[PDB]
DNA sequence: AGAGCGCATG
DNA sequence: CATGCGCTCT
């Protein structure tokens, strides 16, 4: 099956074409605090949806914890049904912005502990279903159960 | 065909068990009542006034889903987070995200947890309260998180005392008009004990601070006795948020303490008005 | 224990 | 404009 992506905080479309995902079927937003269910619901069913922390050092007015939390939120939102149609995986990426405390309720609400990834103190964290290289190598697997237009 | 059952109940940030108090004067028989407290003070109070009946745990970022599916399934979900990092009566509040504030989600989450899963059919009742004094952002988030908007409802109208609330959750005419009761102490005169005159006939919002009892601007002594000024005692002040007399009078608890209880609380009478409908669904004691 | 600070907000 | 599920600091 084709590509169906909801990209949050980030926009991974120029990474998504990269690695072999595109083909319009990607969809982004920046601010999500006036987004509904309906709204998640309406934009078609997603396989996969991704969210990530803007690096540090970056400009932010947001907490580090409004990120995960408004990333659990539409996740809950977009996940299907109890029966299970397709594949449908998620994955939340901390570029190390995220207080001990902090990944701490990312672990927590998420019910996952973070895989931890390094660049060669420029690393990054993640918590995915899954079974910028270096964790390219994550976005990588995907083309087991969805087809790759190359 | 399915008789009415006893109520199944997990209450989050329980405090001085207003929750139970309710239930158990609505005359609604309780199955089950699981608390998430960490104040020793308050769980005293909810271990002491219901007599062990209380099933206490931890902190509440302490309890998983493998927790909810394992205490059963769970008639009614209710909690009061923090909001000392929300209300605006505090100049240093850390917002919703940070501090105490995110203790929100936590009901949020938990509630998701419990919330019977989909081709379930049966009754689930939620109720999550907070300040009406909190910024705009939170509200929004809060009502985004929870799906809903809040009701707000005024302790001024059943009780001696401002307290306006913001109340999301689905109990059945959370909407609907407030009715004074016989029970009902309207007028802080009402409060007072033996030999005491109030200055007031409403009272405003009691909180934690000791001189949220003092009047406007001026700072008016709320009571006046024989010859001499005063404010409320404990007593008083029990009965003003419609608690039974006495009911804070445990583990030696200062007067500043009590207080610290009780401006956290819950108005009963306000509670009561929402559980109200309650009693026609499950069993009766 | 009690007084001051704080200012967005309905 | 009067107000507040508080903190701080004696
Ligand atoms: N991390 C945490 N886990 C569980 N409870 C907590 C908590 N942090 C604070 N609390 C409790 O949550 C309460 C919120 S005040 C609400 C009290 C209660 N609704 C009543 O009617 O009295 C506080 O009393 C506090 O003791």
């Amino acid at each position: 099956q084709p590509v169906r992506v909801l990209s949050l905080f980030e926009d991974i479309k120029k990474e998504l074409t990269s690695l072999g995902f595109l083909e319009g079927q990607l969809k982004h937003v920046v601010d999500v605090t006036d987004t509904v269910r309906k709204d998640v619901e309406e934009w078609g069913p997603f396989d996969l949806v991704y969210g990530a922390t803007p690096p540090l050092g970056h400009t932010c007015d947001r907490p580090p914890s409004w990120y995960l939390f408004q990333f659990h939120r539409l996740l809950q939102y977009a996940r299907p049904k109890p029966g299970s149609p397709r594949p449908f995986f998620w994955m939340f990426v901390d570029n190390l912005v995220l207080n001990k405390e902090d990944l701490d309720v990312a672990s927590r609400f998420l019910e996952m502990e973070p895989v931890t990834i390094p660049d060669v103190q420029n690393a990054v964290r993640v918590w995915s279903n899954i079974p910028t290289k270096l964790v390219k190598n994550c976005f990588l697997p995907l083309r087991e159960y969805f087809k790759y237009f190359s | 065909a399915e008789k009415r059952k006893p109520i199944r109940v997990l209450s989050l940030f329980d405090g001085i068990a207003t929750g139970l108090l309710v239930l158990k004067d609505l005359g609604i028989q309780v199955d089950r009542y699981i608390a998430s407290e960490v104040c020793e003070d308050s769980i005293t109070v909810g271990m002491v006034r219901h007599q062990g009946k209380i099933m206490y745990v931890g902190d509440v970022r302490s309890v998983t889903q493998k927790h909810i599916q394992e205490w059963g399934p769970f008639d009614l979900v209710i909690g009061g987070s923090p909001c000392n990092d929300l209300s605006i009566v505090n100049p240093a509040r850390k917002g919703l995200y940070e501090g105490t504030g995110r203790l929100f989600f936590e009901f949020y989450r938990l509630l998701h947890d419990a919330r019977p899963k989909e081709g379930d059919d049966r009754p689930f009742f939620w109720l999550f309260e907070n300040v009406v004094a909190m910024g705009v952002s939170d509200k929004r988030d809060i009502s985004r998180f929870l799906e809903s908007n809040p009701v707000m409802i005024d302790a001024k109208e059943v009780s001696a005392a401002h307290r306006a609330r913001y109340f999301w959750g689905n109990l059945p005419g959370m909407n609907r008009p407030l009715a004074s009761t016989v029970n009902d102490k309207l007028e802080l005169q009402e409060c007072l004990e033996h030999g005491r005159i109030a200055k007031f006939s409403k009272v405003r919002t009691i909180t934690t601070r000791s001189n949220s009892i003092k009047q406007g601007k001026d700072q008016h002594f709320p009571v006046f006795m024989n010859e001499k000024e005063d404010i409320l005692w404990c007593t008083e002040m029990e009965r003003v948020f419609g608690f039974p007399v006495h009911y804070t009078d445990v583990s030696n608890m200062s007067r500043l303490a009590r207080q610290r209880l009780l401006g956290r609380s819950w108005s009963v009478p306000v509670i009561r008005h929402l559980f109200a409908p309650l009693k026609e669904y499950f069993a009766c004691v």
